[PDB]
């Protein structure tokens, strides 16, 4: 049995650690939700 | 039944494992579907029951209809609240990409977390949840970018 417990707000908060790229990848999706690159 | 960011739970396997990560607003829970599998869930001495579910979008909502309608400008940065197996919930900043496909771009962050961490809300400048964490794809390198993920509200 799956159950639930708080972990925090949602607020926007500045001074955050900026990290990660911006890739453009050209991907497929199929009837199960799963996403896989097209190339 | 507070509005925020939780943690999605289970004692099946060995001691309590995190499975995913869901946002409560309205009184309706937000997950992604591969988390839960659209199985009820507990909250103290309360119930969850599924709603609304789809296996495509890999979106499903608890006590009511889908409630987050906020979307990515495709121009700002936006904040990933990470909720990690084990650890304290932090707000990581990125630029997302975008997933270019036939029905549309998505946009998409490269940041890389445990599976468990699936469900994370994604967040705008003002706050608001424009989409969920955890559906996405395994790059060249091994790492994770996923897709923000957003359902509708009627
Ligand atoms: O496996 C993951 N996500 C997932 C699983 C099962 C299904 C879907 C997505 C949609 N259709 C069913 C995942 C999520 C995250 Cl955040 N990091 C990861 N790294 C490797 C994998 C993976």
């Amino acid at each position: 049995d799956m159950y639930i417990e708080r972990a925090g707000d949602i607020t926007w908060e500045k001074d955050a650690e900026v990290t990660g790229n911006s890739p453009r990848l050209d991907v497929a999706l199929d009837e199960s939700g799963d996403f896989s690159l097209v190339e | 039944t507070t509005d925020g960011v939780y943690r999605v739970m289970t004692r099946r396997l060995l001691g309590s494992t995190q499975v995913g990560v869901g946002v409560m607003q309205e009184g309706v829970f937000h997950t992604m579907w591969h988390v839960t599998k659209g199985a009820a869930l507990r909250s103290g001495e309360g119930r969850l029951d599924p709603y609304w579910g789809d296996v495509k979008q890999d979106l499903v909502s608890y006590c009511g209809p889908w409630k987050l309608d906020a979307a990515w400008d495709g121009l700002s940065e936006v904040q990933l609240l990470a909720v990690p197996p084990g650890e304290r919930a932090k707000n990581i900043q990125t630029l997302p990409g975008i997933f270019k496909t036939k029905d549309g771009d998505i946009g998409a962050v490269a940041l890389d977390y445990p599976a468990g961490t699936s469900g994370s809300p994604i967040l705008d400048k003002c706050g608001r949840v424009i989409g969920l964490y955890g559906n996405g794809v395994v790059i060249k390198n091994g790492s994770y970018v996923s897709a923000i993920t957003q359902g509708k509200r009627e």
